[PDB]
């Protein structure tokens, strides 16, 4: 896979990661657990929706 | 103090009824007579 300068992406799941010299780790990110009735509001900042 | 992780149960008396609603399965139930009524994760007693 390829990425442009200034792109963000997410990596997830069971893995080992060492950041390439070209990569900045922006934040640690974590799942939010929710039962079949529970939810969250999320804004997709790229479209605004 | 009640251990919140244990299933909530009520011993219904003889000649009595309890109304429970499952706010997740969307199923209503009324339990008559002497019976042990246990609530699912989202079920609630009618007060």
């Amino acid at each position: 896979v390829s990425h442009q300068a200034g792109d963000h992406w997410l990596i997830r799941g069971p893995l080992e990661y060492v950041p390439s010299a070209k990569v900045e780790v922006v934040e640690e990110r974590q799942a939010i657990p929710l039962d079949e009735n529970e939810g969250i509001y999320v804004q997709d900042v790229k479209t605004g929706k | 103090p009640r251990n919140k992780t244990r299933v909530v149960s009520y011993r219904v008396p003889h000649n009595a009824a309890v109304q429970v609603y499952d706010y997740r399965e969307k199923r209503a139930r009324v339990v008559f007579g002497p019976e042990l009524v246990s609530l699912g994760p989202e079920e609630q007693f009618t007060v």
